[PDB]
């Protein structure tokens, strides 16, 4: 699962969970 | 526990240990969870409520071979306990139980074996549906 | 109080409370236990529950948790919050539908020599087989076991601290008297 | 500039709550109790269960915390969380539920001089024996009693607070306007005191404690008309 | 919402909750207290207790808690957990048998001025006198005393935002009708 591990530190790098995800300012 | 310290810090400190992965050499593979239940006591089954609560314990047997060691490296230890939260879990619960209680009770401390077994038996209050013939 | 600080970062610096608190791993630690009866709060002889509040006091040494107290200011104990350290993980295998191990974490006391004294409060709602044969005038015998869930007795072992529970301190209960209790 | 952020970082950017406000091992802590009960909830007789809702007001004094309002733009109070601050953990002693903690953790006020002040609000349920000989014609002696979970007599001291005038309250102190009778049960007599015991050799470090006795008598109205 | 990611590391740098969010200590805080109530879920004669849910919207503005939206792609709101931020501390002061204070963290919301808005729900259980004279065609007047439980009016100001509770989202009740209602 190192393959798993790498992907997952590279995902939440810098991913803030309280902000909503939005592509763009403005967008639903 | 020059040993056992040492043991913990070689197993999670140096190797990196990551409890969110599970125990598999690639993803596609599935981790055996082998479970057995041992019930202490039948406490009641109440009609009106249609509800079962019994106190169980509930063996779970698995295999993580990154917590693999050799005993006579670490002064002949063949066994440590360890807080359940230091290692991946596989996460069971009651599917059918009644009041929101979907986990054990006391997460008490896994057993790991120098072969790479991770034995623990949490014990656990379950409130479970049980639909009731009166007839 | 700047000596008790610097104590406790000195004691808690490279502590692990996973690892027992003995200084080989082939020793056994020695824990005291020794129970205190304030309350029985119920009988219920439906589902055959006594419900009771104790006391379970626990006594070990900690061999890391050592400090002279001539190089601290002359501190010779301390409070420490025992979420912080190693603990015997004792449970009530007869529990009937209440908590299996202790949930209120408080403060031990901590001697100099390594002392421990660990003196949670708890509710036990213990399984006890209710003869119902002579009621009224029924006579229960009813049991609490408690012993270390995960540790066996090669590398933990338990003894009692007196012959019988300590009731010193046991409210007088409107419903029953207990004539005669012993700890084995 | 808030001089309140710069006060909270003197104070408190070595601080350790942990340890007792004394300058040496062997000094007491004073501890300055009142006990304010706003409303008795109910007493169960099934289950002997004294229901009261209370507030408790608890000073004393921390050297660490002293300061000086010249040095800080005038301050005279800082709110911090309870968390931040030593407590003398106090709790009742004989509730029934396992409750032994207040039920909201307010913020602790501290003083210009190391004055700390802190006021929860509590919902306790304690035990009480029912003396069931003149029922529904009865009245109760319910206790309540304070001490602190972790500290001995000799490390933590309890002193009763005092009014304007100087006078002890040594009792459950009750605000008139805002108390509400309990539909069955009439408060009578608060009396507390201050107990020390276990102070002997063979016993060893001596305890205290603080108990209120409320005497509370049973308004029959319901038992009469309809039983 | 990069730019929001950006803002919010921003905001939460080198901010404290613990003290009173005003520019100078000599200012008061200006809160606006507005209750709703959703649900008379219970009067109970015996105990004298009044079972309400609610909804304590409360309103004030963050000097701290400010940026231009052109520096940050035009983001004029936000919503931000509540926990991370300072409160009032709200408490029903004649709480019968339930909860002091607010235990619903819901999230708040900030808008680039500063102002917040947070509108948490609660169960609250009030002590109320109950006059059962008139019973079954007995009317009640029950209350809910709400203040800062530590702080004072010369650091902390609260205000109604309206003088009649907001009753638009108000579940019909089966057992009672609100003939008035009003805020002082
Ligand atoms: C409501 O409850 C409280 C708490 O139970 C109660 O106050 C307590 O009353 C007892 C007496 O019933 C007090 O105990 C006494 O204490 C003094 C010393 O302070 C002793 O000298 C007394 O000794 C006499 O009684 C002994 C009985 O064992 C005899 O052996 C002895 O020879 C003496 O005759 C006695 O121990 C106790 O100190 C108080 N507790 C307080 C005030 O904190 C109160 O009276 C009750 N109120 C009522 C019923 O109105
Ligand atoms: C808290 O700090 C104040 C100063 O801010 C202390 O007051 C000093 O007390 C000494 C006597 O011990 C005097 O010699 C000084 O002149 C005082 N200073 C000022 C500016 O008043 C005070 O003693 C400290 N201790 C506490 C806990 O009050
Ligand atoms: C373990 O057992 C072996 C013999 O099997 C012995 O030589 C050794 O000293 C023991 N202890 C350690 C530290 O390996």
């Amino acid at each position: 699962s190192e393959a798993e591990g790498r992907l997952r530190e590279k995902l939440f790098s810098g991913y803030d969970s309280s902000v909503r995800p939005a592509r763009e300012v403005g967008d639903r | 526990l020059n040993e056992e310290e040492r043991l913990i810090r070689h197993l999670f400190q140096e190797k990196g240990y990551n409890k969110e992965l599970r125990p598999v050499a690639h993803k596609e593979e599935s981790v055996d969870v082998a479970l057995a239940l041992t019930l202490s006591n039948l406490i009641s089954l109440k009609e009106v409520e249609e509800t079962l609560t019994t106190n169980v314990w509930i063996e779970h047997g698995w295999t993580d071979n990154r917590l693999k060691w050799n005993a006579e490296e670490f002064g002949n230890i063949s066994v440590l306990r360890l807080p359940p939260d230091m290692v991946w879990l596989p996460e069971i619960v009651l599917e059918n139980n009644n009041d929101g209680s979907f986990q054990i009770s006391y997460s008490c401390n896994v057993l790991v074996y120098h072969y790479g077994f991770v034995y623990w038996l949490p014990p656990a209050i379950f409130r479970s549906s049980c639909p009731i013939s009166v007839t | 109080s700047e000596h008790e600080t610097r104590l406790v970062a000195k004691l808690f610096k490279d502590y692990s409370s996973v690892v027992r608190p003995v200084e080989d791993h082939r020793q056994v630690v020695e824990v005291t236990v020794g129970l205190q009866l304030i309350q029985l709060i119920n009988v219920d002889e439906v589902n055959q529950i006594v419900t009771t509040n104790v006391r379970l006091k626990q006594q070990w040494v900690d061999y890391n948790l050592k400090w002279n107290p001539d190089d601290y200011g002359g501190v010779k104990k301390i409070h420490i919050p025992s979420e912080k350290i190693w603990r015997p993980d004792l449970v009530l295998y007869n529990n009937a539908d209440g908590d299996f191990a202790i949930v209120k974490f408080t403060k031990v006391l901590l001697q100099y020599t390594g002392h421990i004294t660990w003196t949670p409060p708890a509710i036990f709602k213990s399984y006890c087989e209710i003869i119902v044969t002579h009621f009224p005038f029924d006579e229960q015998n009813c049991s609490m076991k408690l012993g270390t869930w995960t540790y066996d007795g090669s590398v933990v072992a338990i003894n009692p601290e007196s012959d019988q529970p300590d009731l010193s301190n046991f409210m007088e209960s409107g419903e029953w008297v207990i004539k005669e209790s012993r700890g084995w | 500039k808030n001089e309140e952020l710069r006060l909270y970082h003197h104070l408190f950017n070595n601080y350790d709550p942990g340890s007792r406000p004394v300058r040496e091992p062997e000094d007491t802590v004073t501890i300055s109790l009142k006990v304010t009960l706003t409303n008795l909830i109910s007493l169960n007789e099934k289950e002997e269960t004294l229901t009261t809702s209370v507030w408790i007001g608890i000073d004393w004094q921390d050297y660490r915390l002293n300061y000086s309002k010249d040095d800080f733009g005038g301050i005279e109070t800082l709110r911090v969380p309870s968390e931040l601050v030593w407590l003398p953990e106090i709790v009742l002693e004989n509730n029934i539920d396992g409750q032994f903690g207040v039920a909201y953790d307010a913020n602790v006020l501290v003083y210009e001089g190391g004055s700390v002040t802190w006021l929860p609000p509590a919902i306790y349920r304690s035990v009480c024996a029912v003396e069931v000989t003149y029922f529904p014609f009865d009245w109760q002696n319910c206790s309540l009693i304070f001490r602190s979970q972790t500290y001995n007599a000799e490390e933590v001291e309890f002193t009763f607070a005092v009014d304007n005038d100087g006078k002890t309250i040594n009792k459950i102190d009750i605000d008139t306007e805002a108390y509400t009778e309990n539909g069955e049960w009439a408060i009578d007599f608060c009396p507390g005191v201050i107990r020390r015991h276990h102070g002997g050799a063979t016993d060893g470090p001596g305890e205290t404690d603080v108990i209120y006795s409320l005497i509370i008598r049973r308004k029959p109205l319901f038992y009469v008309i309809n039983i």
